[PDB]
C-alpha cells in the first residue's frame, strides 16, 4: 500500500484550478476520471526525504460554475487547497462559502489558501487584503500556475501537516510543464516581501 | 525512518478502483463516487 491523501480543489470557476493541477505531468497522464461525478482524480507523486507521498487531487469538470458541489466530492478528503483569483475581488469574497461548503462535510482538514494568477500586472487582490487565512489560522500561498510558481508550496506544508514531520522535504521537484509565462524573479521577491509585512499588521 | 516502511492499511480496507478513496469493509459501495467494491 502507498502513503495516498485525497485533497479536494476548490475555488471559484476561472481561478484556475485545472491549469494548476495540471502543471505535474504524470497526474495528467495518470489522471482518473470518475464520471458518477464528473471528476478527474490527478496523482501527484512528490519524493520526501523519507519517501514517496501521493495526493489524488480531485478536480471538477466546471460543475462549481453553476452552484455548490455535491457531498460525494468532499467525502473522505484528507486535505483541501482553496483557490482564488488575485485579479478576481469576488473570487476571494467567495473563499469563505468554499471554507464552509469544505468544513461542512470533512471538518478540520488541513487546508491552504492559494492566490492564482500573480504573473498578471494588474493584481487586484494584494496582500494587504488577503487575510481570511490569518482569522482561520491557514496558510497561504501566491501562485501561478502558468509559470509553476510557488507550485510544490501547498503539497509541501500539507505533507509536512499530515506525516506530522516538520523538518520533511521534497528532494527533487515533479516534471511539471514548462512555464507558459514568464514570473519575474523581482517581482515575486515584491509580492512575498509584501506578504511579509501584510503579517506583521494586524487585521481590522 | 521512512513512512511507507510502517504505513499499513486498515484490516478490511479497500481502495476505490475508480476514484481511489479507502473504504470500510463493511461498505459494498464507495462513499464518495458509489463505485462497487471490486
Ligand atoms: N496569466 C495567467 N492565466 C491563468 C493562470 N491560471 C489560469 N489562467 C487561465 O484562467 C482561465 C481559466 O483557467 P481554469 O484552469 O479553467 O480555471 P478553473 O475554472 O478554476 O478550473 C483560463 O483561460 C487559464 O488559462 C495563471 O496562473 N496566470
Ligand atoms: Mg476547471
Ligand atoms: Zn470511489
Amino acid at each position: 500500500p502507498q502513503v495516498q491523501f485525497k485533497l479536494v480543489l476548490v475555488g471559484d470557476g476561472g481561478t484556475g484550478k485545472t491549469t494548476f493541477v495540471k502543471r505535474h505531468l504524470t497526474g495528467e497522464s495518470e489522471k482518473k476520471y470518475v464520471a458518477t461525478l464528473g471528476v478527474e482524480v490527478h496523482p501527484l507523486v512528490f519524493h520526501t526525504n523519507r519517501g514517496p507521498i501521493k495526493f489524488n487531487v480531485w478536480d471538477t469538470a466546471g460543475q462549481e460554475k453553476f452552484g455548490g458541489l455535491r457531498d460525494g466530492y468532499y467525502i473522505q478528503a484528507q486535505c483541501a487547497i482553496i483557490m482564488f483569483d488575485v485579479t478576481s475581488r469576488v473570487t476571494y469574497k467567495n473563499v469563505p462559502n468554499w471554507h464552509r461548503d469544505l468544513v461542512r462535510v470533512c471538518e478540520n482538514i488541513p487546508i491552504v489558501l492559494c492566490g492564482n494568477k500573480v504573473d498578471i500586472k494588474d493584481r487586484k487582490v494584494k496582500a494587504k487584503s488577503i487575510v481570511f487565512h490569518r482569522k482561520k489560522n491557514l496558510q497561504y500561498y501566491d501562485i501561478s500556475a502558468k509559470s509553476n510558481y510557488n507550485f510544490e508550496k501547498p503539497f509541501l506544508w500539507l505533507a509536512r501537516k499530515l506525516i506530522g514531520d516538520p523538518n520533511l522535504e521534497f528532494v527533487a521537484m515533479p516534471a511539471l510543464a514548462p512555464p507558459e509565462v514568464v514570473m519575474d524573479p523581482a517581482l515575486a521577491a515584491q509580492y512575498e516581501h509584501d506578504l511579509e509585512v501584510a503579517q506583521t499588521t494586524a487585521l481590522p | 525512518s521512512g513512512f511507507g516502511d510502517k504505513f499499513k492499511r486498515p484490516v478490511g480496507s479497500w481502495e476505490c478502483p475508480v476514484c481511489c478513496v479507502s473504504n470500510k469493509a463493511e461498505d459494498s459501495r464507495c462513499v464518495s463516487c458509489t463505485s462497487e467494491k471490486p
